[PDB]
């Protein structure tokens, strides 16, 4: 319904002074870092080998 | 034959796979958990040389680093980190998306990952209500079970960080949403 077409655009305008999340500053990020000496090494292969064992 | 309450209420249970109760892993669901994910600093070589004022500031970037990252798979719509100190529960990540198309991209992306030089644990969780999963306790008082608590400890970022999160998620999803 083309009415979402402005239900869109009626949230685009209360947001526009809104950064989006994917633009987002994050203050301390640590997502894909790795261990030195992994390199080679997939995430499963680290599961796999019992050195990063959930408690 | 009963059904595990606290597997499928809270999404894990003290018995694990010792548990004489039903877990059942279910093959789609909107919510997703990543078994111990949040380290907190108290409990690391490091974690006593912190202020209370550095460890909350250390919180509110965790927090905001897991909702940014887990709004790209998908409309988050909570996004639960748990603070227990029992094995079953400690640092236990749940996310709750919108759709469970998000929450099965997330998993499938998220086991090739890495997070702060640790492998990413992650898959879909039965827990449907985390008004129902959280430590009424913990939240009102405080809680003082330690780890014989079942309930999920939630730790909780600073609110005007969190009202920020929704909004720039929202301004992004209509971004996304304006394009077709
Ligand atoms: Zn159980
Ligand atoms: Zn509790």
């Amino acid at each position: 319904r083309e009415r979402s077409v402005r239900s869109i655009e009626q949230e685009l305008e209360q947001l526009r002074d809104v950064t989006p999340i994917n633009q987002w500053k994050r203050k301390r990020s640590l997502w894909d870092i790795k261990p030195p000496g992994y390199e080679l090494v997939t995430a499963d292969q680290a599961k796999m080998s019992g050195v990063f064992p959930l408690p | 034959k009963v059904n595990c309450s606290f597997y499928y209420k809270i999404g894990a249970c003290r018995h694990g796979e010792r548990c004489s109760r039903k877990h059942v892993k279910p093959n789609f669901s909107q919510t997703i958990l990543c078994p111990n994910m949040y380290k907190n600093p108290i409990h690391e070589p490091n974690g006593k040389k912190f202020t209370q004022r550095e460890l909350a500031e250390q919180f509110d970037a965790f927090y905001e680093d897991m909702f940014c990252e887990f709004s790209k798979y998908g409309e988050v719509e909570q996004l639960v980190v748990c603070d227990n100190v029992g094995d079953h529960l400690v640092g236990n990540v749940y996310v709750r998306f919108k759709y469970e198309e998000s929450a099965q991209n997330a998993i499938d992306d998220l086991n090739s990952r890495w997070y702060s030089q640790r492998p990413v644990y992650a898959e879909l969780s039965p827990v449907t209500d985390f008004r129902e999963a959280c430590c009424r306790q913990h939240e009102t008082s405080e809680c003082q079970r330690g780890g014989l608590c079942n309930f999920m400890h939630a730790k909780k970022p600073s609110p005007q960080l969190l009202r920020d999160l929704v909004l720039a998620q929202r301004k992004y999803l209509a971004l996304n949403a304006a394009e077709e």
